[PDB]
């Protein structure tokens, strides 16, 4: 007679006591579309937090308003393609996750989880992504 | 006529000192073979090497005793058919981040206890009335059961989620999580609420991040993940 | 029942939909308001978010705690910044304006 | 030598066996209160109960109306009256209270409008005592009922302080002076040898069908306990009957389940000829499973052969409602296509008939305690029970009829579990085993652990299953059963030139295959030898060269005027199998049928008769 935390405790104090190995995983796992989404999600959700960190930390930490920070900017080579470039890299990860959060929304009620519908969903949020990307690098 | 295929495999002997975790590689003419990935782990067993070890029994898809990590997906080797294409090395691993006993058979006894604690079976406020008649269930209550009855323990799901392959320990996964739901939503279970409401931790149901590996992998066709969706809506919508 | 686990989670898809309303809401109405307003929930979210990445990466009571600490300071820190630039600065709704025109 | 460590564990009771008997009896004692360890080569779920389809029969009533002596009557005349009669009365009397038992445990059935267990058709089964028309009994989740079943009840098993050693294979009942002590086994985890002392031990360890090339069963169906009992000096009862079902996929030999027949299902020749029609007028293809594959067998040599090689049979399913091959029967839509590539909707499946269930076993009580044959006579074996498809009280007789070994499972499992509550008490004198015991089997286990010889494990194992697959099929002749008997004999032989290549303590596949192959052995030589001596033609076991039911009388006429055979001049007795372990020699003796039920005034007895369907 053994409880189900009692196996538990056991299942690790025996493992870790031993020269056993881990099967692989990632470095075996063959990829699909939604496996890379969801970590395109995380990415995307790290690389903004870090964003809006950045800014409002510098906010608080560097001298100088915004305006004259915006004026050093100016004061540099600025490419009308090459300020459209580094400000589409800007839209693009907050548009992905924008769209993709969505899709996350949607599931939480409990629609599109079959496989077939999550092909779908996956690939028309991809293309949304491109298309709101570049239709406010542009704006 | 012959028509041979390549079968790179995971070994590692417990019983030989300082053995590493190494792959090798067997040959085996597919005329001489049924169609199963299984089919030909036996035929290399009984022919080629018997110190290749693996779990079986049924041949059939239901004991669930396969379950091994066939080129990148997690399915049973008795179900999956080879690959006749003989320009691929088919690659044959066990379940992945699971501690290897030997070659391909993993210590399931996580698994298997994570599943004891969801306490997967019939639970009635007043059971002093059991053994005598038969429980009343229309073939409506009776539908919400299908597609989660028929888990047949595997365990490629939870092996396949990688909330699982980091939290392995306090986290219940996929199977185990949709078992919980099949006796949530069997009518004639009384112990609904507290069911959910050991689910109330950081960990237990909430490392589930909607990844869908689960759903993706199942050689039964079942969809764990979206059975998790309905308890994680059950547990914010329920009362007390 | 101490529901916090699944409170918790909702309070998160609630603070996801805000957040979603409010930068079309942003766009179309560049107010003073909308400023505050988005910089709650926008370092709410970035908040808990991480707490996710936290709790599923950091193991022990030794880091994840301490993960947890300093997660709360950065977060407070990036809150009180965004307050800081919509009082004595431009405010974030009219700051995307003028980085955008460019 | 002694370079493996022994493990000594004590108990109240050992069940060996995580299948539906196993189990069943596993908690049963627990729940009376007894400190229980439960033995297991496989985690409980893997077990082959878990690919049961059909269901399990019981008299509830919930189609039409029905009565469990109905039920009775049906066994007993399927069992072609070598089932005993006793045993039988307390199966189908005990069937509704099992079965509600499971569905109150959980067990989803499917549902009727009434939302009441559904039931349904199944082959040979009859209302009003083989009068009133075809009967519907058989319960059913679904498709996949034996899964459920064993889910369940080891869904249940985990409320009981039950001690499990799962993956562990039991090597040898621990035997002093004529009583069980207990259990020895491996522990495949790290190769230690184990001895579970108990005062009580019960054999739930399933059949040995893997004797044969082409069987529905598991890789994991080895006799283990038939050879442990086999062992022990112990009788092995009626090995001679092995169920060949009709309905088994043509390719890997996996199981289209009987259910497909009670639903409607077809059998159909290469001319398209509904065959069963002609070889039995009132049952049809819902006859039994012996007269079934009898005919599906004759058919091919008949020439009627169907696909390429014209060796198998059409089972049809095609023109049944779409909506009812889902609802009915998911699980073997899909396996028909996953083996056969076959979409049921629209075309037949390819079907032969296979080996399936083993009726003999171990003999027993209907208490299911383990009886030896001393002095022509019954003998209750001290601290020894049995029950499942491993053991034998002959309540399936010559043949077993469909969706009763279910039923068996979870009926005699309890029984078990009843009788040792009802005999003694828990926490009572274990009693002790010497210091040396066991000795042999991990000396065997050594041997075969370092095994060198000419021939390796799966070269003999296939030998020895073409063998009885060509001499001991559905037809039988003398000459051939002599043949194979010698074939065997040889065989046995051939087991100290045996080849193993793994030397390892932990998970040594290749030493327990071996293990199961001593085992399968035991099981084939005393089915062989037992299949040649008898001289008759009852249930599954057809001889071409005596094709009589040979009984105490000729009941094709009434009795009186007729005198009684004495016991050795008549056949209607059951086959009692032993083997000298060293030289390989089996000697058979043999004991009455049980007539008598556990009440005339309850349940009469049904005698002897012409059986035809
Ligand atoms: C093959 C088959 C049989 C079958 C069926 C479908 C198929 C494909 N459908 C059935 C049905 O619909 N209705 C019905 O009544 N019967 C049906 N059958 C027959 C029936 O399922 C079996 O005869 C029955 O399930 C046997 O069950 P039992 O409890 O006797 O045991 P098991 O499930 O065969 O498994 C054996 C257990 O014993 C343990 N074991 C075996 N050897 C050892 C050793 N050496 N040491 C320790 N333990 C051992 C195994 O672990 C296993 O748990
Ligand atoms: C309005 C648009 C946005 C919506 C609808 C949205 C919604 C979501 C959703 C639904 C998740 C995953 C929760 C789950 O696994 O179910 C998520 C992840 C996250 N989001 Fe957002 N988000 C948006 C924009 C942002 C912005 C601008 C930030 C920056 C502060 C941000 C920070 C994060 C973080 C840190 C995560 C955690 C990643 C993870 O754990 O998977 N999000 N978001
Ligand atoms: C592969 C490996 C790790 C992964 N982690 C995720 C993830 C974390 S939160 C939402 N998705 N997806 C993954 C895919
Ligand atoms: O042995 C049995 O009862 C049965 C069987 O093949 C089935 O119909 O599933
Ligand atoms: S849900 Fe599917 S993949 Fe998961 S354990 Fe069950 S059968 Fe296996
Ligand atoms: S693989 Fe995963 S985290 Fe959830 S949806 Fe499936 S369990
Ligand atoms: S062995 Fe039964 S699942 Fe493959």
């Amino acid at each position: 007679g053994t409880t189900a935390k009692e196996e538990m405790e056991r299942f690790w104090n025996k493992n870790l006591g031993s020269n056993r190995p881990l099967s692989p995983h990632i470095t075996i796992y063959r990829w699909s579309l939604p496996m890379a989404m969801s970590i395109c999600h995380r990415g995307t959700g790290i690389a903004l937090s870090a964003g809006v960190s950045l800014f409002g930390l510098s906010a608080l930490l560097l001298p100088g308003n915004f305006e004259s920070h915006l004026e050093l900017v100016k004061s540099l080579c600025l490419g009308p393609t090459l300020i459209y470039t580094a400000k589409f890299g800007i839209v693009f990860p907050l548009m992905y996750h924008t769209w993709n959060g969505i899709r996350h929304l949607i599931w939480d009620l409990g629609k599109g989880l079959t496989i077939p519908q999550l092909t779908q969903s996956g690939v028309v949020v991809l293309i949304l992504t491109v298309l709101s990307s570049v239709g406010l690098a542009a704006m | 006529a012959p028509r041979i295929k390549k079968f790179a495999i995971y070994r590692w002997d417990p019983d030989k000192t300082g053995d590493k975790p190494h792959m090798q590689t067997y040959e085996i003419d597919l005329n001489n073979c049924g169609p199963m990935v299984l089919d030909a782990l036996i035929k290399i067993k009984n022919e080629i090497d018997s110190t290749l070890t693996f779990r079986r029994s049924c041949r059939e898809g239901i004991c669930g005793s396969c379950a091994m990590n066939i080129n990148g997906g997690n399915t049973l080797a008795c179900t999956r058919r080879i690959d006749t294409n003989l320009d691929k090395v088919s690659k044959i691993y066990p379940l992945p981040h699971m501690y290897v006993i030997k070659d391909l058979v993993p210590d399931l006894s996580n698994f298997y206890a994570q599943y004891k604690s969801i306490e997967p079976y019939l639970k009635k406020k007043d059971e002093s009335q059991e053994g005598k008649q038969q429980y009343l269930q229309s073939i409506e209550e009776r539908e919400k059961l299908d597609g989660l009855y028929e888990c047949i323990l595997c365990a490629c799901c939870s092996t396949s989620c990688p909330s699982y392959w980091w939290n392995g320990d306090k986290y219940l996964g996929p199977a185990v999580l949709m078992q919980a739901y099949r006796w949530m939503i069997d009518s004639r279970d009384d112990f609904t609420e507290e069911r959910l409401a050991k689910l109330q931790d950081p960990f237990s149901l909430y490392r589930c991040h909607t990844i869908m590996n689960c759903t993706g992998t199942c050689p039964k066709g079942l969809n764990p993940g979206k059975a998790i969706a309905e308890i994680k809506k059950m547990m914010a919508t329920y009362k007390e | 029942s101490s529901k916090a686990a699944s409170l918790h989670w909702t309070g998160e898809r609630v603070v996801s939909v805000l957040l979603l309303g409010l930068l079309p809401a942003a766009y179309l109405n560049p107010c003073s308001a909308m400023d505050y307003s988005l910089a709650a929930a926008l370092t709410l979210h970035g908040h808990w978010g991480i707490g996710q990445v936290v709790t599923d990466y950091v193991r022990g009571d030794a880091l994840q705690k301490a993960a947890k600490a300093g997660l709360l300071a950065l977060s407070a820190f990036t809150f009180a910044g965004l307050c800081y630039f919509n009082y004595h600065d431009v405010g974030i709704c009219k700051a995307v304006a003028m980085l955008w025109k460019l | 030598s002694t370079q493996y460590p022994v493990v000594d564990h004590e108990f109240d009771a050992v069940v060996v066996g995580a299948g539906g008997a196993g189990l069943r009896a596993a908690f049963g004692l627990s729940e009376a209160g007894f400190n229980t360890a439960c033995v297991t080569k496989l985690f409980p779920t893997r077990s082959h109960t878990v690919a049961a389809q059909g269901g399990i029969n019981a008299a509830l009533g919930n189609m039409e109306e029905d009565n469990w002596r109905w039920h009775f009557y049906d066994t007993v005349k399927g069992s072609d009256w070598l089932g005993d009669q006793d045993a039988i009365h307390y199966m189908t009397e005990q069937a509704p209270a099992s079965v509600v038992e499971l569905e109150n445990y959980g067990m989803p059935f499917s549902r009727t409008e009434d939302g009441k267990i559904y039931q349904r058709a199944f082959g040979g089964q009859s209302l009003k005592f083989g009068k009133g028309g075809q009967a519907h009994r058989c319960c059913c989740v679904a498709d996949r009922t034996g899964h459920s079943l064993l889910h369940t009840l080891y869904g249940r098993s985990l409320r009981y302080d039950t001690s499990y050693f799962v993956e562990y294979f039991a090597l040898d009942l621990l035997m002093e002076n004529g009583e069980c002590r207990g259990v020895i086994a491996l522990c495949i985890e790290d190769g230690s040898i184990h001895r579970i002392r108990a005062r009580n031990t019960v054999v739930a360890t399933g059949g040995y069908g893997r004797t044969y090339f082409s069987c529905t069963s598991a890789h994991t169906s080895t006799g283990d306990g038939t050879a442990m009992v086999t062992r022990a000096g112990l009788p092995c009862q009626d090995l001679e009957f092995v169920q060949f079902h009709p309905t088994g996929i043509y390719g890997a030999g996996c199981l289209i389940t009987e259910g497909c027949r009670g639903e409607g299902g077809i059998l159909i020749n290469s001319q398209g000829e509904r065959f069963m029609e002609r070889y039995a007028p009132v049952a049809k293809d819902l006859a039994s499973r012996d007269v079934v594959s009898r005919s599906m067998t004759l058919e091919i040599r008949e020439g009627r052969g169907c696909g390429p090689e014209k060796d198998h049979v059409y089972l049809q399913l095609h023109h049944l409602p779409p909506e009812q091959l889902a609802v009915r029967l998911p699980g073997i839509s899909e396996t028909a296509m996953i083996f056969a590539g076959v979409d049921v909707t629209k075309e037949p499946i390819p079907v032969l008939p296979t080996v399936h269930y083993n009726m003999g076993g171990i003999p027993t009580n209907y208490k299911g305690q383990v009886l030896r044959h001393v002095n022509g006579q019954d003998q209750v074996v001290p601290g020894l029970y049995a029950c499942g498809e491993a053991a034998c009280a002959s309540v399936h007789g010559a043949n077993r009829l469909g969706a009763n070994s279910l039923l068996d499972l979870v009926v005699f499992g309890r029984a078990c579990a009843l009788s040792i509550a009802e005999s003694c008490r828990p926490g009572d004198k274990v009693p002790s085993i010497k210091p040396n015991a066991g000795e042999e089997s991990v000396m065997n286990l050594d041997k075969l652990r370092f095994a060198n010889g000419t021939i390796r494990t799966s070269e003999l194992r296939l030998s020895m299953q073409k063998s009885m697959q060509s001499h001991a099929a559905v037809f039988r002749v003398g000459s051939v059963l002599q043949e194979g008997c010698e074939k065997i004999l040889r065989l046995y032989g051939d087991l100290q030139h045996l080849k193993t290549f793994d030397r390892g303590m932990v998970w040594n596949t290749d030493l327990v295959e071996t293990l199961e192959l001593q085992n399968l052995m035991l099981c084939a030589l005393q089915t062989i030898y037992g299949a040649e001596a008898r001289k008759e033609s009852r249930g599954a076991h057809a001889r071409e060269d005596f094709k009589e039911r040979v009984d105490e009388y000729d009941y094709s006429k009434p009795i009186q005027g007729q005198q009684k055979k004495p016991f050795q001049e008549h056949w209607r007795k059951h086959t009692l199998s032993y083997v000298d372990v060293k030289t390989g020699k089996v000697s058979l003796e043999y004991r009455p049928v049980i007539d008598k039920t556990l009440n005339e005034a309850d349940c009469a007895t049904v005698p002897p008769a012409i059986r035809s369907y």
